[PDB]
């Protein structure tokens, strides 16, 4: 499938250096030395029915964002034409391994030394350094999160699911494996998968590939509300009736009422949003998490160069010369279209969708306001902070509070049955 | 050019020219089992003092020698070895005839590696009159050699879609050897165990497999 | 000593015995192989001297050919005791053990 492995190092819209401050690492390295903080990252969700929030990190938006800033700073050292490990600070940072592991304070001499400079947009290959280049396995392991960084990094905007629908995803072992999780919350099986590859990413055309395909696909179908109690996908569909809020629990169900048919014809596409409120959502992060493994086990298609910023084009590992341009939206009009075509089916009443929209856009308002306020606070911080710099999250613009451009995309992603 | 102790070219002599390979068929098998007077498929080499034949290197397919010499049996005289050879050969000739008629067909593919397993079984003086249709290559010996699960685990052994063997023998030292200044070494390719190689048909899956192999 | 791995350091009639000894050994000392074990997702791995999920053996593994017991007498152990037995034989063939 894929024997080529690369990545890139983040750029900035105006910062002369890394904005990472040791404080972040510390409050994360309070335990251990890992470069990936997967465990409490995932557990920091507070079950996702609500979020975990702090001044240091109010959202896993912020969490993973600084995770990224950190690891961007981290990689600086060992990875050069002059590859190496040990005794050169990156804000007192030192690894302790030839496999480039362990993270502690610089030695006294190394505390005095100047830190390694950084550069922006520093794309590289993940196969140059020899040590890990001897162990395929830990290499793959790290790659599934190098990707999680990279993909979100490649765009001035958010994450993307590479949704794919294909028939062979029906098989005996398949529906077998399916059977394991009836009446099950998406999030928990996501956890199981994080496990079942963190141990070992399954092999290229693994059973579990087709599975997670089913998972994310049915997820997004319910997400748009594509399938439902009557429009059913081999009679399976998640639920979360509490719609209108920032937390959903979509769960497997079988409908013995009507079933919708899958015509032949394999299809797929690449979805992002256009509202930077996703910081309440998690499902995007897990989809990212798994799609990373999908890459690290299976060589996957690429997108058009024009689909991405010019400086970030023609990437062997990610940026091919063709591939379906992204698909953006905003959750507000997302649930709008969702409930609307649902009632189009006549399984509702009008006041239903209406009372949905009320609370939904109420929440939209409030939390956008909170977002912008925290932005102001961080600005004043920077003003007070000539030397201890940071961005809680990927900096944004109000220009990102409008059209989802999702209109025809509705029918597009809808015609994937 | 003088590397650490060696002094070599400073300009090339490397050609580019190559040819095409042989394909194997029935009368291929036959003639190879004919040991053509004058076109015999071996090269009996010698020392280099008085140049006395003391070894041979083989032209596969005649290989498949996998076990201890102490079961082989053959004289210390060159000619004697060859006549005993010719005898047993024409015997197994009559045999393979019994199995397949000379006119049953004309020419057709057969797994050479299989033929060499037969070589070894015969010379080993052990029975093989049970692995017989397995000779005939229908389309791809890979699936053919891999269809079976347990038989004669002493030539070949299958693990998954893999077959694992040591390739047929190439050299043989004879009974006049004396470790002379004129004795070029075969490098232990005549041993009853000096190597192991492994096939299915493809790189990647075994490249996977090796995380669980030395 | 060097001679301990150098059979050339003695004449094979000055001491034919030890010469054939080392020679035999170099040619026949038993051969090792390995095998897998268990299921990783339920057992894991503690093997760190070796690629994951491997299990060596000082011996070569030989599969069987039918579900019944097998009548086997070409074993490197069979052949092995045979080796040392004939070594004794050749030994006692000495001219000097019959006055």
């Amino acid at each position: 499938a894929r024997a080529a492995f690369l990545f890139k190092t983040v750029g900035f819209g105006g910062l002369q250096n890394v904005p990472i401050n040791d404080e972040l690492s510390s409050h994360l390295l309070r335990a251990g030395n890992s470069p990936w903080q997967l465990t409490q990252f995932l557990d920091w969700i507070s079950l996702g029915r609500g979020l975990a929030t702090s001044a240091l990190v109010p959202t896993a938006g912020s969490r993973y964002y600084q995770m990224s800033c950190l690891l961007s700073g981290t990689l600086q050292i060992p990875f050069r034409p002059n590859h190496r490990w040990g005794d050169i600070r990156f804000l007192r940072l030192v690894w302790s391994a030839p496999t480039l592991d362990g993270l502690v304070v610089a030695p006294p001499q190394v505390l005095a030394q100047p830190a390694l400079q950084a550069q922006a947009d520093r794309v590289y290959d993940c196969d140059d350094y020899p040590f890990l280049a001897r162990d395929p396995r830990f290499k793959h392991r790290v790659y599934q999160q190098l990707s999680a960084v990279t993909l979100l990094n490649l765009t001035g905007f958010g994450p993307i699911s590479y949704v794919r629908v294909d028939e062979d995803m029906w098989s005996g072992d398949v529906n077998q494996l399916l059977m394991n999780y009836f009446g099950h919350t998406f999030a928990e099986i996501a956890y199981t998968l994080c496990q079942a590859s963190a141990n070992r990413p399954w092999e290229h055309d693994g059973t579990y590939a087709r599975m997670t395909q089913i998972i994310l696909s049915l997820f997004w179908l319910s997400y748009v509300g594509v399938i439902h109690q009557q429009n059913t996908y081999r009679t399976f569909y998640f639920q979360c009736n509490r719609r209108g809020d920032a937390a959903e629990v979509w769960i497997l169900s079988c409908s013995l009422n009507h079933s919708a048919q899958i015509r032949p014809g394999n299809r797929s596409l690449f979805v992002m949003p256009t509202s930077p409120d996703w910081n309440m959502d998690v499902n995007l992060i897990l989809s990212s998490t798994l799609t990373g493994c999908l890459c690290s086990g299976s060589q996957l298609p690429l997108i058009d160069n024009n689909s991405v910023p010019a400086v970030s084009r023609n990437i062997h590992g990610w940026t091919g010369r063709a591939g379906n341009q992204l698909h953006g939206f905003q959750v507000r009009r997302m649930v709008t279209e969702f409930c609307d075509r649902l009632r189009r089916d006549g399984v509702m009443t009008q006041a239903q969708q209406n009372q949905i929209e009320a609370l939904a856009d109420q929440t939209q308002q409030f939390k956008r306001d909170k977002l912008e306020a925290w932005a102001r606070e961080d600005d004043q911080y920077n003003q007070a902070n000539p030397n201890s710099t940071m961005f809680r999250t990927k900096p944004f613009t109000n220009a990102q509070w409008g059209r989802g451009n999702t209109g025809a995309t509705s029918a597009a992603i809808a015609a994937l049955i | 050019a003088n590397v650490w102790g060696v002094r070599l070219a400073d300009s090339l002599s490397s050609p580019t020219i190559e040819t095409r390979t042989r394909q194997y068929t029935l009368h291929d098998l036959c003639s190879d089992l004919d040991a053509n007077p004058g076109r015999e498929p071996w090269k009996p080499l010698r020392n280099q003092r008085t140049n006395n034949i003391v070894a041979v290197q083989l032209f596969r397919p005649l290989q498949g020698l996998v076990l201890d010499t102490q079961l082989y049996g053959f004289p210390g005289a060159f000619d004697d070895w060859e006549r005993f050879m010719r005898e047993k050969l024409r015997v197994l000739k009559y045999e393979v005839l019994r199995i397949y008629p000379i006119s049953n067909y004309s020419n057709e593919h057969v797994n050479v590696f299989v033929a060499n397993a037969l070589v070894g079984a015969f010379l080993s003086n052990q029975a093989f009159y049970d692995l017989l249709p397995l000779l005939i290559i229908n389309d791809t010996m890979i699936g053919d050699l891999l269809g079976t699960g347990a038989s004669l685990s002493q030539f070949f052994q299958s693990h998954g879609d893999v077959l694992e063997v040591a390739a047929g023998r190439k050299y043989l030292q004879m009974e006049n050897y004396s470790n002379d200044d004129d004795d070029p070494p075969l490098f232990a390719k005549d041993l009853s165990d000096y190597a192991k190689a492994f096939y299915s048909d493809t790189y990647e899956v075994l490249d996977r497999f090796f995380w669980t192999h030395d | 000593p060097r001679c301990f791995m150098n059979i050339q350091l003695i004449s094979p009639i000055d001491a034919p015995i030890l010469r054939q000894w080392a020679e035999i050994i170099h040619r026949y000392w038993p051969n090792p192989s390995q095998i897998r074990y268990g299921a990783p997702n339920v057992f894991g791995s503690a093997n760190l001297f070796t690629p994951p999920e491997v299990l060596l053996l000082p011996i070569d593994h030989q599969p069987a050919n039918v579900t019944t017991p097998t009548l086997d007498f070409t074993n490197e152990l069979t052949n092995w005791r045979a080796r040392v037995c004939e070594l004794m034989k050749n030994l006692v063939d000495n001219q000097r053990y019959q006055p």
